[PDB]
């Protein structure tokens, strides 16, 4: 979160 | 805030990431997250279109003729675009408004429509996913399914 798959 | 989501939001954005791969587009874009909510295909976001009279086959063909296909292998991590981060941030927030403290497909259905700029939004609006109208579908299928249909992080 928020930027990436799962960030 | 990706812990809050259900196990069908999360495989979303999942196969967001594998469709903007599959049309070499080294972006994640509002696009793709309703590429991968139509490849998820099962959920309260997918049920919601189906009973406002969408055909999901429709989209998807609509979103594809759109967006057209890159040229070269988006290798690693594809980002989120900034009208995909946006459509995130709406999904939380109209979680909240709606009284959830959790997000489902249902959540990122309507950010992609509040978000409104993007190419998801424009097809679906076109479509008649007008957002009251989708709201109003939403909670109406929350409460026929009964929390059958999307389980909940890990949830009992």
């Amino acid at each position: 979160w928020x930027a990436f798959v799962l960030i | 805030m990706f812990e809050r989501f259900t196990d069908r939001a999360r495989r979303v954005v999942v196969l967001a990431q594998e469709e903007a791969r599959m049309l070499n587009h080294n972006y994640i874009g509002t696009e793709h997250i309703l590429l991968g909510l139509i490849h998820e295909g099962e959920g309260v976001a997918a049920k919601s279109l189906e009973s406002l009279g969408i055909s999901l086959e429709g989209v998807r063909s609509q979103v594809e003729e759109i967006i057209g296909q890159g040229q070269q292998a988006p290798s690693g991590h594809i980002p989120f675009t900034p009208r995909a981060k946006k459509v995130l941030e709406l999904s939380l927030r109209e979680a909240l408004q709606l009284g959830h403290n959790y997000i489902g497909t249902e959540h990122i259905l309507l950010g992609l429509i509040r978000e409104g700029e993007g190419v998801a939004a424009q097809v679906l609006v076109k479509l008649g996913a007008e957002l009251t109208r989708v709201r109003q579908q939403v909670i109406q299928l929350l409460s026929g399914y009964q929390g059958k249909l999307e389980h909940h992080h890990h949830h009992h």
